[PDB]
């Protein structure tokens, strides 16, 4: 049993952000304008990203501080091949496909530019709203060798992306463990805000001059007394009710209490007198 | 006489302790272990020999006047105030890499084409092909002449697709290929050494090792027997090599060799020799009479080293 | 004998040192005429 | 069915008066301030469990102690009425 | 019955554990516990913290529906006191 | 300071109607509440709420994933709902 439900807004925009910067910076890199399509938000237990990943593909391990963990990025064959044959000046009219064969030491080397310039990207891209620190930890090839979740079944959020450059295509992922944005969980869902200047928070300070203009409905209460029903049914009009005697009343909005006060008598009228504000601080 | 190494090694240490790790710094690694043994496993120059190594030094550099320094962080200093360092290290890093990719391009010509082709044959189709087009077009031949014929089609179809011309990237590539050789040594996996320690091996036991080879593996076994192959058949070692033995050993040894050999290994044998000396070597084995098969095994081992030292020598090829 | 042989390797010895210290001045002097015979000298040993 | 639900515990609440009042008031208010409420001295005060209505009813000292002395049920039309302001 | 139409809350809960402020003073704010009653044991149902009887989560239309099982039956109810 | 062992509760979703809606429900029918797929529990001692936390199930058993204790802040609001 294991089921987790959201929806969330900032992170669209910070992939799109990143994905522009990581479009140009492979612009410059290979000297060839490429196209990136970020696919929809994923949101999966890690058996399920696992099958649906492309065996053999190359895994990466960033860490993220301070929060614990790691995260992870992929790339496909496909496309290290046509990055590396574009770093060549290749066509890449006359593909080749290799499957189970690991990466040789050159392509690893040029994964490592891939990487190295994805994390700057990515590092940029998020430090542009939130700054966490993200630090590579070590390639893997097979998904099971990455064991990032503590168990398959752990639901995990992943970042899809299709990246063509001409005729030549191809599509990476990036997947996060939602642990890794478990503290920051509201703020993902809660779309970016601008401003934040000083004019930003007496604009708070100005919501709340408008805000002393309120208008609240209190609650008295004298007796809160548990009984059954069945008395309640056979209780008649006329009946009386003993209670303990109320040393004080307490005063509620909705619900949530403010104060304590005495009840008196003033002016022929049910008037209570105030000790303290409630403060839970 | 002293070698050349060890006039160098001399001047090594005559020239202090400072100058020679600069010389190590400047040299390469092997260089600078071959150095520390011969300095350690004995001292290479005698009164005579100092005289020469010395004298000839002198030689070297009344004829190296260099009337200049290395200036090795000097030379860039005096152009770093005219025109400033930033434009010069870049330019003489890509001249550098330039050095070192063509110096990369010629030993790999001279290294051996099938062991370039298997250190290329993980590595990219377009590494291959634009390695191919940097290289003498007789070495980029070579290589490719291994590649099976998929990838070898597929190199010369990027041959051409090869427009990009790039170009730290590739210096770069050379690195990464040149940091992969100190590693590799191999000579032992090689099957030839372990061919030639059966020939060496006792009759009836390398004859057994190679039904189990072949059991193990046909085609192991027949790659070791070709391999094997001296002078068993006519049309792999050619009459002009099977004349040129007979004229190098013994009568008396190959006609023992020849008691226990084949009629067609006679019949190779004895075609070259005029008819005199056919005639004799034919009433030879006629009258000599049965001979423990030892002598008659030792003695062609014998004439197989021989063989074998005129393979090595190189005067015409056996297969 | 013995002794004019071991005398003749004693002077034989202090002009082989005080020659070096030559060497050692003019490649002090001079790094250039150092690396060129360097350079030969290498190319003595491959050969 | 009926007889399953009868012996089950349940809640009740008493209020006393509702006034209109808001935070700059309340933040004005300091200790020992007197509040009334909308809640005429002497009259019977509403009777409700989980904020749903019940019945009315006034306290008597009976033997030195409090009680709350009920005197109507409410019907649905005054319900209604009631609702309906 | 004239006082039919009254909201009631209702509470379920999963099981019970004798637990003494030790324990809970090396449990951590991520720590795990355990309970008494075995995993697909049907849940006890209760309203304001009184019993009436059991039932069995389901996932059916996206929520957590709890499938009722039992009835109050004040034997067992005793019976279950009477622990 | 002094230790003792004490009851604690575990309560899953809280709704508002009357028992009739599901009195009418014989046994073997399904109903929901507010509780969804997803989000945590929280705990009572004796009825007195502490922390909020998931709770999952190991080696047949059930086990609580919790979280952080409850503050005033929102324990005010769950007391409301």
């Amino acid at each position: 049993r294991r089921v987790v439900r959201e929806r969330l807004q900032a992170l669209e925009i910070i992939n799109e952000r990143f994905a522009r910067q990581f479009r140009m910076g492979l612009f410059n890199l290979l000297r060839r304008s490429p196209d990136i399509t970020v696919g929809a938000i994923r949101i999966q237990p890690y058996h399920e990203f696992a099958r649906n990943l492309p065996v053999p593909t190359n895994l990466n391990l960033i860490h993220l501080k301070p929060l614990r963990g790691t995260g992870l990025v992929v790339f496909s064959p496909s496309l290290v091949f046509i990055a590396v044959d574009n770093l060549f000046g290749g066509d890449g009219r006359f593909p080749t496909k290799v499957e189970g064969r690991e990466f040789t030491h050159t392509e690893q080397r040029v994964i490592n530019r891939m990487l190295k310039l994805a994390l700057e990207g990515y590092s940029d891209a998020w430090k542009a709203i939130n700054p966490l620190e993200v630090e590579y930890v070590r390639s893997e090839m097979q998904v099971k060798f990455t064991n990032i979740t503590t168990s398959p079944n752990d639901i995990v959020v992943n970042t899809p992306f299709h990246v063509e450059i001409g005729n030549l295509t191809g599509e990476f992922n990036i997947c996060l463990p939602f642990s890794m944005i478990e503290p920051l969980r509201e703020l993902l869902v809660n779309p970016p805000l601008e401003n934040s200047r000083h004019e930003d928070q007496n604009w708070r300070d100005n919501l709340v001059r408008q805000v002393q203009h309120s208008e609240l409905e209190l609650v008295a209460n004298f007796a809160d007394i548990p009984l059954r029903l069945s008395q309640i049914l056979k209780l008649k009009p006329g009946d009386v009710l003993p209670i303990e005697k109320p040393d004080r009343i307490i005063a509620h909005v909705d619900g949530v209490p403010v104060l304590t006060s005495q009840y008196g008598t003033v002016n022929g009228q049910y008037a209570l007198r105030v000790e303290h504000l409630i403060n839970p601080i | 006489n002293l070698s050349g190494t060890d006039k160098s090694v001399i001047l090594l240490m005559t020239i202090g302790e400072d100058r020679a790790a600069e010389v190590f710094k400047h040299l390469s690694t092997r260089e600078v272990q071959a150095l520390s043994t011969a300095m350690a496993n004995v001292r290479q120059i005698s009164n005579k020999q100092l005289t020469d190594v010395l004298s000839e030094f002198e030689q070297e550099a009344e004829q190296f006047a260099a009337l200049n320094i290395n200036a090795n962080e000097y030379l860039r200093s005096v152009l770093v105030k005219a025109l400033g360092e930033e434009r010069a290290s870049s330019l003489l890093e890509d001249i550098l890499e330039t050095r070192d990719t063509t110096s990369g391009i010629e030993t790999l010509n001279f290294m051996e084409p099938q062991s370039a082709a298997d250190l290329i044959r993980d590595e990219h189709p377009q590494i291959i092909a634009t390695i191919l087009v940097h290289l003498k077009r007789s070495q980029a031949a070579d290589i490719l002449a291994l590649f099976d014929e998929r990838l070898r089609h597929d190199v010369m179809l990027r041959i051409a697709t090869f427009g990009g011309v790039q170009l730290a990237e590739l210096t770069e590539v050379l690195n990464g290929l040149l940091d992969g050789q100190n590693l590799k040594r191999s000579k032992m996996g090689g099957v030839r050494t372990a061919a030639e320690i059966i020939n060496l091996m006792k009759t009836q036991q390398e004859e057994a090792v190679i039904t189990a080879v072949r059991e193990f593996d046909g085609e192991l076994a027949q790659k070791i027997i070709d391999e094997m192959f001296l002078f068993e058949n006519l049309v792999d070692v050619d009459d002009r090599s099977i004349q040129r033995l007979l004229q190098e050993v013994d009568s008396e040894s190959l006609l023992i060799a020849l008691k226990g050999a084949e009629p067609p290994l006679r019949e190779k044998f004895l075609r070259n020799m005029s008819q005199r000396a056919a005639d004799i070597l034919r009433d030879d084995l006629a009258n000599r009479g049965p001979v423990r098969l030892s002598q008659v095994e030792n003695e062609q081992k014998a004439i197989l080293l021989i063989v074998r030292r005129l393979a090595e020598t190189g005067e015409m090829v056996i297969g | 004998k013995d002794e004019q042989l071991q005398q003749r390797r004693a002077n034989q010895r202090l002009g082989a040192e005080v020659m070096s210290q030559r060497i050692r001045e003019m490649s002090d002097n001079d790094p250039r005429v150092v690396a060129l015979v360097i350079r030969q000298w290498m190319s003595n040993d491959h050969e | 069915d009926i007889d399953l639900i009868m012996d089950i515990p349940v809640k009740l609440t008493v209020e006393l008066g509702r006034t209109r009042m808001t935070i700059k008031e309340l933040l004005r208010l300091t200790q020992g301030s007197v509040v009334a409420l909308d809640g005429l001295a002497g009259e019977p005060l509403d009777i409700l469990i989980n904020g749903y209505l019940i019945a009315q009813g006034e306290v008597v000292v009976v033997a030195d102690k409090y009680g709350v002395r009920i005197t109507d049920i409410i019907t649905p039309s005054e319900r209604m009425r009631r609702l309906s302001r």
